[PDB]
């Protein structure tokens, strides 16, 4: 349901 | 919030969203009190009835934030947690009493227009301004109803008397909250909602025209119920707490 | 505890309005 945040913040 | 409307952009600019790393979903609000302190309720960290227990590395900070779902690109900061610290005396078996907890950020914040902190109050703030009748300002991406929003929500509830608080629920309500909301006769309706946790119950002070957060969401009896009201963490009763942890573990 | 806590660049930091917060002041009686 979320958009996919940048993979640098996990 | 049931019963608000969109927020304007830049209103809540201290608003935080908690947000799990896995899945990808919302915890639950939060507040920005310093460019490396964001302020937020006890039972959205730790709540052993639910098996929450989270760890500064199961949870990132959402700040600047307006549409709940969006990554809001050249917007919204994401910032992940150094240290949390949830209040030593907080009550989660009884009646989640000292409802707060603090979350130091690994780095500053940078301010924006969409992005910037808080005011906690102090004693005369407070005096001042925590008088039943007085409304208050919250916020939230949480549910619309006892389905969920597309932008920042935002209701303002009159402070609720202290009797009529207590006459309202079988909770022991203690000092350090207080509840807000209308009551059956008065038309206007509105309250938080699950995921509007660990938001801001704010205040504008007539004086000095600056916004200083009165309460933390903390719990209600269903949502938007006549004759039940949501119930706040009382932030100027902890202020102690939040100062010695401050002092103590910030730079 | 900042000094320039609780003023919105896109509100006070502008002597701006937004929609609602008036029904608070008039509550503050
Ligand atoms: N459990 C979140 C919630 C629901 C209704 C009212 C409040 Cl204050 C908080
Ligand atoms: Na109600």
């Amino acid at each position: 349901d979320f958009e996919e945040i940048p993979e640098e913040y996990l | 919030i049931v019963e608000g409307s969109d927020a304007e952009i830049g209103m809540s600019p201290w608003q935080v969203m908690l947000f799990r790393k896995s899945p990808q979903e919302l915890l639950c609000g939060a507040s920005l009190i310093s460019d490396r302190w964001v302020l937020t309720a006890a039972h959205c960290l730790l709540y052993p009835p639910w098996d929450k227990n989270f760890t500064e590395n199961d949870l990132l900070v959402r700040i600047g934030k307006h549409s709940r779902t969006r990554y809001e690109r050249n917007i919204e900061k994401i910032s992940m947690l150094e240290k949390i610290y949830i209040h030593p005396r907080y009550n989660w078996r009884e009646n989640l009493d000292r409802d707060i907890a603090l979350m130091k950020l690994k780095k500053p914040v940078a301010f924006s227009d969409y992005i910037h902190p808080v005011c906690l109050p102090d004693r005369e703030t407070a005096a001042s301004l925590l008088q039943a009748g007085y409304k208050g300002r919250v916020t939230g991406w949480g549910n619309l109803k006892e389905g969920q929003p597309s932008v920042l929500q935002v209701v303002n509830l009159p402070i609720v008397e202290r009797p009529v608080c207590k006459d309202s629920t079988r909770i022991r309500i203690t000092d350090n909250m207080f509840c807000a909301g209308y009551k059956p006769d008065e038309g206007k309706r509105g309250d938080a909602c699950e995921g509007d946790s660990g938001g801001p119950f704010v205040m504008k002070s007539p004086f000095n025209n600056r916004w200083y957060q009165m309460g933390i969401v903390s719990w209600g009896e269903g949502c938007d119920r006549d004759g039940k009201y949501g119930f706040y963490t009382h932030v100027f009763r902890l202020k102690k707490w939040i100062q010695k942890v401050i002092d103590q573990f910030g730079e | 505890g900042e000094a320039d806590c609780g003023l919105r660049p896109l509100f006070e930091k502008k002597s701006l309005e937004d929609k609602t917060e008036r029904e608070l002041l008039e509550s503050y009686i």
